[PDB]
DNA sequence: CTCTGAATCTCTTCCGACGCGCCGCGA
RNA sequence: UCCGCGGCGCG
DNA sequence: TCGGAAGAGATTCAGAG
């Protein structure tokens, strides 16, 4: 049943299907993969103690000492979160790696210790994962973004001949290890076999082949198979398998069992194959024509001279033959060239190859790889072998391991990380298999073979990357000096290791800015999967086959979410469901299918297993005995939809919408439009700004709750209770009896984070949602954030909408807005910008933050203090100086007569000049908080202490409150347990609280509990005044800041922005708008009963945008609101209650067997009148994504609610009071604004500053530049015949250094001249060209 | 400088420093007296640094610095899209600019275009500056500056003054054609959007769902009489590309005209004389008739007779309330025969142009205004819209769709019983199904596209739909027989990413909810849609450069 | 620097007509040289032009 | 049986819109 | 008053 | 301090002597 919490505002669902498994939590991935990366581990297996243990021991030989390692512990961090927030220093803790060093004596056995040194080394400090999943780096939120690459393991693949464009086709075959160098083999044109490393150059296989250690006769022995042929005489035997016949012509008669047969000219076919099988022959009589045309298969010696006459791979020359029949060795050995089955490729190749043997292919290699210098066979070799075979060198990891096995269908799982001989061996063979055709290359584009590699696997590849520096290092001051008068804290410099990892956070492509408009922003973000980054792929050499939706996406990636444009496919989203393999690869849930009855066990399969097995749809309809109602239940299996009878059914999908992620999840009424639209939507969605107040969405989808809870936003009861105390700010409760642990306070508080500049200018706030005495539960919402409201998803706001063309102003998705709306401050947000003031100990003189400002008002200072900042709470406006900071102008020296001029002039030509920080233009706002960090050494103005001040009490007040309210919990514990027996409850209660605590009411484990919490009272009062000694200290201290800065001011503004026509906004089937006017609340269209409309729309985008969902949506929106107004007006009446109960109850049972099946029979009358001032504002609706409300029930509830079956109204006209003739849909629609606004966009320069090189304007909004007259302008001023205005466009306006001084000279001057010079880019140009040893110049000056 | 006193070196500084470092150590180890082989790798050093300085990466592996980056040569200061030519010989950034987010404006004549009050004031400052000065209000430029900036009102008449005849140039990126580029005389407002005539904005390929747009003012007089005699838009009436006119109307001004030129065969006051089309205006607006309502009116034409004299006929003529009232905007000249049927988008193209060859450039604007505005007005009145009870499903399809999987029960139990090979029996099925939507479609739209009414003596007929989705389709408003087709009868077959047509084709309509295999499939064609576009614009724009590149030297 | 890559005496002043010894200050002297150091009194604009 | 020209193969280089907006970082 | 590189974002 | 197309160079095959 519902949590109390939870009857408020129960949402109608209208699903069908039920829901056997809930949604994991949507973070699960990031923070276990973290905690993988960090937690300790006794194995090895991952993280710390596995990338410790793949480099150490180092040990020294000369030097006969050792350096091992120990264990490792991660320190206490030093800063909390928000403090790391504020003052902008990375949320970090200390690596501690205990280390002992080892000194053996100078006789054998080497193993013979003789010291040993232990101690803890501070080898570096790492970022730690926040709890909301984000790191802290610097002064900034940052999320890493999960990648999808290549597995490692071997492929194969094939070209559609496109290369070659001959018709043939074209086999190559890879293996990509994790590190280390790349093989492929490649065929030819010329059916030759290639090898190349790292893609360098093409050789001939043989010469890996012969550098690894087989001679040829042994290749030709291994890769090929051999047939026997003996010589007597002139008679010519030949030893036979009948199936080797089999694809030869039978051009000549064959013998068997000593009779001859063949119908010559003809193929062998298996009437043949058979009739010699069944003659079990064995050995047969050939023409030399037959023995003729085959290779010899290795070297052939002759006793009768100590002499050989046949090599390997060459041809049967006859004479040959006769001198090898003639000396004895009578049997002959050769290959067999199956014309599709045995291919000679390796023959061709043999043939082909420059080297001879295994040195000069050896050196060969190293030529090719090490260009430029002299070969050597040590050399060679030392490559060869640390290349393919030094584990330190390369490596597969494991799943490499797994998938090389499993693609080459061994038995085994596991294995070395270096490859070997049978290896490359067996792949040979493979790729040969698939140029027979008796195989298939590989496709990598499923999903079965892209990896999921998280954060944890990139920051132990930078540790380990640390790790082999550090290692390095370590082994040259082994090598370098003693090993007795040091300890390894030395030996060990942190420099590499901090190094990697921060450049690893700050700078990494993967390290991505993170996003903060809306809780549901941030989700998607963390969850998001790019293909780019490290090892992945460039959006220029994307192909479309990557982008494509590949069939084993089902389930495990989102096909919905990706972002538009070029990044279009690369990037994508987790579904709902999809959880991370240890492997990477994506997994995903389905239902056990047992004998017709489903079992409702979970089971998690792979794309391979999935693609092996055969799954039903989800849609399909059960009873409930778990027999489907069709025989022939559609399902899919091989990446192919089918029908299959009810036995046949191996797995069934969990549920409906395991397809899309969350923020497809969200649209209501998804299965109805298209997926362009959708798309858009679900995309445009995350860019919702959060409102002044957070409305709940009528028509929303139950993921919302699921969404909000799981955000770090809204503050979730971590445990259950009764709340205490709440205000604007703080929130206490008293957790029950039950659930507190012995000696804890039973009091639980909470700190919301009032308001602070989100990662995008936006508002971030949180306000509570609990009122004195009411219970809470375990995982109950306290406190919502931002677009939050009672714990749903609150991105948009609820608008009355009809769908009517109007007077043009919503003319191409333009939207027209009733100035209503702007009255209410519906779509009203709040900004928050950080402007920041450095001062500087310049040369020529300090910089330093003043009020004593030249040549400026003093009314402007008036606003300042005396000290030059401005207090907070004041407004401030554009042009307006903030805080008052000055700098030196140096010498400035003037001679007596300019001195004089000066003097006449008055107190101009200052040495000392205004540089005070000022109103960014045309922003406007109050001035919420005002912050300064300094320098040690450096004296703190009143301004600094007064803060400091205020800072220090505040921090005072907060630790003394959280004394008093955890104190009175510890007390009202004392109560509970004195009053449970020998009660002195008045005796104590003459005394004070002291006594309470000091007296023994009885003597038994009662005073023991007394005991322990005297002792916990003394524990945290001491621990108190610790914490705020060192919370003292850590206020009071300096600050590092940067070079040469003294001391640096940072000055926050808010400001209200309001809806205001070119505001773009949306709905979440993604049709955008621009706002293009508002109206006077009487023009707008009105209904029968006088309440205006609210919002006008286009009709005529939604047939050829088809995004008829969003209609059914206005529909909902009308039925909806329908009941919340007779509900309102059943409230207003102040009716008996019992009469709206059964309303309430009518409306939920409206449904036709859906799953909700609610009953208002156990709630009391207060609780049910809680729900009607809760539901007065309209029947919140839940409708699931491909399980939503059917028309025909959309037409019963709104038959329910007394509005026009059809959901169209007649309506009037405000502006003449007529009636328009056709009825008009008008409904209630949900919608967002998509900070776009107009006033970030609109900007215009007249003159300004300009580029040092190519005097051309500065460019973009920031620097006050101009637009950029692109070269497609240019084209189309061309195109007339517009000369003039191009010619000034060019000249004069924009890089004529002296022209335009002239030019505003003239216009200021009334006369509209002009004088074109010369752009002085083409003199940057010539003086460039000249500079390159090119003479160029003009002639007939 | 950089921040904390550091200094950002440009790369070429460094290249220079590096040769003229092995350039001295050459001469030291020359003039001192090295050996040979010492002196030889020197040289060789700085022959590569040369190489380096003058185009770095041009062999072998490139030079980088600590950012592990490639650095940018001189002849990287030439090349590339970054390169000197193109980013600032041409393409220069310019003053006088500004860029906003654009908006319908529908009270604008043709040729004027809403400008915020900020951007003006800001782009022509300077010119305020001239003025004000001239008039004696501010005597210095500190004076006149200081005055803009506090907004003394009379700074606000003077840009009243200033503007009212000074053409600006609006441009939105990219400038496909040369449409892309044109010029307005403004007009002021408040706010932040630029405001658009929404039938040039149907040239400029540009939406109002957030696209914004640059404008520039020209500064010389010169350059304002080009900006007027050639690039205002009352004068590209006719693309380039082709004779017919650019200038066409869409959407609401269409969808308006379409119905108030229909007719039906019932309506209100019905059959009555009207003695001129004031009066038809006056009995629709008094609401004693329909626009739809059919009736005898006499009017008068005109045409251009022989010497060129717009000689004048009058008689009565069977027509519709509707139709008189648009007839009554029609400039003197064209026959009535022009309105007197069902206006669509096409018809009024035509009607454009006969307006621009039988008669001048200027009635033709004016032609162009008034339609403008007489449609969005009857558009608004009609309030047309669309409902879920419009897009009627035709109930043959069930049984259409029965038929064929019964057909394809039949061709695939003919294949158990190996009668066929697969390929055929593929090929049979893929027919069977395209026949089954074929027949779909045509169900709907003939259950769509009519319907039957009574006639006034009491008796029914059969007449064209007023039905909503069908009204905007036939008019050519918007839509298309595919998207109806799609939106209620079955869309049919799709294609695997290979191009292959999937055997099962999407049986149920967009009404209807698709359930999430077909909706999975679906989403094939739209990823390949969009990767399309994506990598489509790229390629178009490249054929432009080449082809402008090529032909750019021919004139007459 | 003296025969830097930057050397006034080279490429000419840094700041209009001001000598890097500072001997000369205004354009009483403009178009002369210093005794001191090879700088010109000249404009900046001539760092843009000398090569 | 040898030499030259033409043809084919291999290797290297060039190219795959325009426009704005924010964030980070910068031996 | 500034050369960028990387990244998202909208056209 | 990646795929495609075009051009140039090198190597191989055929025809003619
Ligand atoms: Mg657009
Ligand atoms: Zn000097």
């Amino acid at each position: 049943v519902y949590s109390y919490t939870e009857k408020k505002r129960i949402r109608k669902d209208f699903g069908k299907r039920p829901q056997v498994l809930d949604v994991p939590y949507l973070l699960s991935i990031q923070l276990d993969s973290f905690q993988k990366f960090i937690e300790q581990d006794p194995e090895g297996q991952y993280g710390l103690e596995a990338a410790f243990r793949s480099v150490f021991p180092i040990q020294s030989y000369s030097g006969n000492s050792e350096l091992q390692y120990v264990s490792y512990r991660l320190g206490e961090p030093v800063f909390d979160v928000q403090e790391c927030q504020i003052r902008g220093v990375t949320y970090s803790a200390p690596l501690r790696v205990k280390l002992r060093l080892v000194i053996y004596e100078r006789e054998a056995p080497e193993g013979t210790v003789k010291d040993i040194k232990e101690q803890e080394v501070y080898m570096g400090e790492i970022p730690l994962m926040t709890d909301n999943g984000t790191f802290v780096i610097n002064g900034t939120e940052r999320v890493i973004v999960s990648q999808l690459h290549r597995s490692p393991g071997v492929f194969f693949d094939s070209d559609k001949g496109k290369t070659h464009s001959s018709g043939k086709v074209l086999y190559n075959a890879r293996i990509i290890p994790y590190r280390g160098s790349w093989l492929d083999f490649e065929f030819d044109p010329k059916d030759n076999l290639f090898v190349r490393i790292d893609r360098r150059r093409k050789l001939p296989a043989t010469i890996i082949l012969r550098a690894l250690n087989y001679t040829t006769e042994q290749i030709l022995d291994l890769f090929f198979e051999k047939v026997i042929f003996e010589i007597r005489d002139n008679k010519l035997q030949m030893e036979l398998v009948p199936e080797r016949l089999r694809g030869e012509t039978a051009s000549f008669d064959i013998e068997a069992n000593g009779k001859v047969y063949v119908e010559k000219g003809r193929r062998i076919t298996a009437r043949h194959i058979r009739q010699l099988e069944k003659d079990d022959v064995k050995l047969i009589e050939v023409p030399v024509e037959y023995i003729a045309g085959k290779v010899v298969a290795k070297d052939y010696i002759d006793e009768s001279t100590g002499e050989l006459i046949c090599a390997a791979n060459m041809e049967l020359s006859l004479d040959l033959l006769a001198k090898l029949s003639q000396s004895g060795h009578k049997r002959i050995e050769t290959l067999f060239t199956n014309d599709l089955d045995h291919g000679p490729y390796i023959s061709e190749t043999l043939r082909v190859d420059p080297t001879n043997d295994r040195l000069s292919a050896l050196v060969e290699i190293y030529r090719m790889m090490r260009p430029g210098e002299p070969p050597t066979r040590e050399a060679a070799e030392s490559l060869f072998e640390n290349l393919f075979f030094s584990e330190d060198r390369y490596d597969l990891s494991a799943v490499g391991r797994m998938k090389f096995n499993r693609s080459l269908l061994r038995e085994e799982i596991e294995g070395s990380g270096i490859l070997s001989k049978d290896d490359i061996i067996d792949v040979m063979k493979k790729l040969i298999d698939i140029r027979n055709g008796k195989g298939e290359v590989d496709d990598i584009d499923h999903l079965g073979n892209r990896r999921i590699r998280s954060v944890g696997e990139m920051a132990e590849n930078q540790f380990r990357v640390g790790l082999v520096r550090v290692e390095r290092a370590v082994k040259e001051r082994l090598s370098l000096g003693d090993l007795d008068t040091l300890m390894p804290q030395d030996m060990i410099n942190a420099k590499p290791i901090s190094a990697a990892v921060k450049e690893f956070f700050g700078s990494s492509q993967l390290s991505q800015f993170m996003d903060q408009n809306n809780p549901l922003s941030e989700i998607t973000h963390k969850r998001r999967i790019s293909a780019l980054g490290p090892g992945g792929l460039t959006r220029e050499r994307a192909g479309f086959e990557v982008r494509d939706v590949h069939p084993t996406h089902y389930g495990r990636v989102c096909p919905i979410e990706t972002p538009e444009g070029p990044n279009i496919g690369l990037i994508n989203s987790l579904s709902v469901y999809a959880q991370t393999n240890e492997y990477g690869f994506l997994e995903t849930p389905y239902r056990k299918v047992t004998d017709g009855v489903v079992t409702d066990e979970i089971h998690y399969l792979s794309a391979i297993e999935e693609g092996n097995y055969v799954i039903a749809q989800a849609n399909s309809n059960l009873d409930e005995e778990g027999h489907f109602v069709e025989d022939l239940v559609t399902c899919r299996s091989k990446g192919e939809s089918s029908l299959f009878s009810r036995d046949q059914v191996d797995y069934m999908d969990v549920s409906t919408q395991q397809v899309v992620s969350v923020g497809a999840s969200l649209i209501p009424f998804l299965e109805h439009d298209d997926a362009n639209r959708a798309l858009m939507g679900a995309n445009m969605q995350r860019q919702a700004v959060p409102t002044l107040r957070a409305d709940k969405p009528l028509v929303g989808t139950g993921m919302e709750r699921a969404v909000a809870v799981d955000s770090g936003v809204t503050a979730v009861a971590k445990r259950g209770g009764v709340v205490q105390y709440v205000d604007a700010s703080r929130i206490v409760i008293k957790v029950n009896e039950d659930e507190m642990y012995p000696g804890e306070a039973g009091i639980d508080i909470y700190n919301l984070t009032k308001y602070t500049r989100s990662n995008q200018n936006t508002c971030i706030n949180q306000m509570p949602c609990v009122s004195l005495g009411e219970p809470v539960e375990r995982g109950d919402v306290l406190a919502d954030g931002p677009s939050t409201d009672l714990g749903e998803l609150a991105l948009g706001q609820n608008m009355r909408v009809a769908f009517m063309p109007w007077n043009g102003y919503n003319f191409e998705d333009s939207i027209l807005v009733s100035e209503r709306v702007v009255q209410e401050d519906r779509f009203t947000t709040i900004h928050i910008q950080e402007l920041a003031c450095v001062s500087r100990d310049t040369k020529l003189g300090p910089e330093e933050i003043t009020a004593d400002i030249p040549n400026v008002g003093e009314a402007a200072l008036s606003k300042l203090d005396e000290s030059g900042i401005v207090y907070i709470g004041a407004e401030v406006t554009g042009g307006d100086i903030l805080v008052g900071k000055v700098t030196p102008k140096g010498e400035t020296q003037l001679t007596p007569e300019e001195k004089l001029l000066r003097a006449i002039f008055g107190e101009k030509a200052s040495d000392v000049k205004d540089s005070s920080l000022r109103v960014p233009n045309g922003v406007s706002g109050t001035v919420i908080d005002v912050q300064v960090f300094t320098r040690d050494g450096v004296e703190k103005d009143k301004r600094a202490l007064e803060i400091e001040e205020m800072q220090l009490k505040q921090a005072k007040k907060d630790l003394s409150e959280e004394l008093q309210i955890l104190e009175a919990g510890l007390f009202s514990r004392i109560r509970a347990v004195l009053v449970a027996g020998g009660v002195e409850a008045e005796k104590l209660d003459k005394l004070p609280r002291d006594r309470w605590l000091e007296l023994g009411l009885t003597d038994e484990e009662k005073q023991n509990q007394l005991e322990q919490l005297a002792e916990q009272y003394d524990e945290l009062k001491h621990e108190f005044e610790k914490k705020l000694e060192a919370k003292r200290r850590k206020i009071t201290q300096g600050d590092d800041l940067a070079p040469g800065v003294l001391k640096i001011v940072k000055v926050y503004l808010a400001v209200k922005r309001r809806i205001q026509p070119g505001d773009k906004m949306a709905g979440r089937h993604g049709n955008k708008g621009v706002i293009s006017k508002i109206n006077p609340i009487e023009d707008m269209p009105y209904d029968e009963n006088g309440t205006p409309v609210d919002i006008v729309l286009n009709p005529l985008g939604v047939p050829s945008r088809m995004n008829i969902g969003q209609i059914l949506e206005t529909h909902l929106g009308m039925a909806a609101k329908g009941i919340g107004d007779k509900i309102n007006a059943m409230l207003k009446q102040q009716q008996e209650v019992a009469k709206l109960r059964e309303f309430i109850q009518r409306a939920y049972d409206l449904g036709a067997d859906v799953r909700q099946k609610v009953d208002l029979s156990t709630f009391s009358d207060e609780e049910v009148m809680r729900l009607a001032e809760n539901l007065r504002k309209g029947m919140p609706i839940a409708t699931p994504v491909f399980d939503g409300a059917k028309e025909a029930e959309i037409k019963e509830l709104l038959k329910l609610g007394d509005l026009p079956t059809s959901g169209q109204i007649r309506l009037y006209d405000g502006r003449t009071g007529e009636q328009f003739e056709r009825p008009v849909t008008v409904g209630y629609m949900y919608m967002l604004k998509l900070n776009h606004l107009v006033d970030d966009k609109m900007h215009a320069r007249s003159t300004g500053s300009y580029s040092l090189v190519t005097q051309q304007p500065l460019g973009g909004k920031a620097q006050f530049g101009g637009q950029r007259f692109g070269e497609m302008e240019v084209w189309a001023l061309e195109a007339y015949g517009a000369a003039y205005t191009l010619q000034e466009m060019l000249t004069v306006k924009s890089d004529d250094v002296n022209g335009r001084t002239k030019m505003y000279k003239n216009i200021v001057d009334g006369n509209h001249q002009m004088e074109p010079g010369m752009p002085e880019s083409f003199n940057v140009l010539l003086k460039e060209i000249r500079s390159l040893g090119i003479n160029i110049e003009l002639e007939d000056e | 400088p950089l921040d904390g006193g550091r200094f950002a070196t440009s790369d070429l500084n460094d290249l220079y420093r590096r040769v003229i470092n092995r350039n001295n150590r050459l001469k030291r180890l020359l003039d001192l007296a090295a050996p040979d082989i010492i002196v030889r790798n020197e040289k060789r050093m700085l022959q590569e640094a040369v190489d380096a300085l003058l185009d770095n990466g041009r062999r072998g592996r490139a030079i980088t610095g600590s950012n592990k980056r490639p650095l940018k040569s001189l002849a990287d200061m030439i090349k590339g899209k970054q390169g000197r030519f193109r980013q600032n010989l041409l393409g220069k950034r310019v003053d006088y600019s500004g860029r906003s987010v654009i908006t319908v404006g529908p009270y604008l004549r043709l040729h004027q275009c809403g400008l915020p009050k900020k951007m003006a004031l800001e782009l022509f400052k300077p010119f305020i500056y001239g003025k004000l000065e001239l008039r004696g209000l501010a005597t210095t430029i500190k004076a006149a500056k200081k005055m803009v900036e506090r907004e003394e009102a009379v700074v606000w008449d003077i840009l009243d003054e200033v503007i009212r005849e000074h053409p600006v140039l609006l441009n939105r990126a990219p400038t496909l054609h040369r449409l892309g580029i044109q010029a307005f005389e403004p007009v002021l407002i408040e706010g932040k959007a630029i405001q658009l005539h929404p039938l040039v904005c149907a040239a400029y390929n540009a939406d109002f769902d957030g696209d914004q747009m640059a404008v520039h003012v020209p500064l010389t007089l010169e350059a304002q009489l080009e900006a007027r005699a050639l690039m205002m838009s009352t004068n590209n009436i006719l693309s380039p590309a082709n004779g017919e006119p650019i200038i066409v109307p869409s959407q609401d001004v269409v969808l308006g005209l379409y119905y108030m030129t229909r007719d039906c065969v019932n309506a209100k006051g019905e059959g009555m004389v009207l003695t001129g089309p004031k009066e038809a205006e006056r009995l629709y607006r008094s609401g004693l008739a329909s626009l739809h309502a059919r009736v005898k009116v006499r009017i008068t034409e005109y045409e251009k007779d022989a010497n060129g004299e717009l000689v004048a006929k009058t008689s009565l003529k069977d027509t519709t309330v509707g139709r008189a009232i648009l007839w009554m905007i029609v400039p003197k000249g064209l026959p009535y025969s022009i309105v007197n049927q069902a206006l669509g988008k096409k018809a009024i193209s035509k009607m454009l142009n006969t307006c621009y060859r039988i008669l001048g450039l200027k009635p033709t604007v004016i032609f162009a205004d008034q339609i403008m505005y007489t449609g969005f007005a009857y558009a608004a009145r009609s309030g047309a819209s669309v409902g879920i009870d419009d897009m009627v499903i035709p109930e043959k399809k069930h049984e259409i769709i029965s038929e064929a999987e019964a057909e394809v029960a039949e061709i695939q139990e003919q294949f158990q019983s190996g009668l066929v090979t697969a390929g055929e029996r593929y090929n049979k099925v893929i027919d069977i199904w395209a026949a089954a939507n074929d027949r779909v479609s045509k169900a709907m739209m003939d259950n769509l596209q009519t319907e039957t009414v009574i006639n006034r003596d009491g008796q029914e007929e059969k007449q064209v739909s007023f039905n909503s989705i069908y009204m905007m389709a036939d008019s050519g408003a918007r839509g298309s027989a595919a998207q109806i087709r799609q939106l209620a009868g079955m869309r049919g077959l799709m294609a695997k990413p290979d191009g292959s047509i999937i055997e099962t084709p999407i049986t149920a309509n967009f009404r209807e909810g698709l359930n999430v295999l077909q909706y999975f499939i679906s989403t094939h064609g739209a990823r390949k849609g969009l990767a399309d576009t994506a990598l489509k614009t790229a390629n178009s724009g490249y054929l432009t450069r080449r082809l402008v590149d090529v032909a750019q030297d021919l004139v007459v | 620097e003296r025969d830097g890559l930057f050397c006034a005496r080279i490429f000419g002043p840094v700041k209009d007509y001001e000598c890097l010894c500072g001997k000369y200050k205004r354009l009483k002297h403009r178009g002369v040289i210093c005794e001191k150091c090879g700088v010109e009194v000249t404009q900046t604009k001539v760092r843009r032009e000398r090569m």
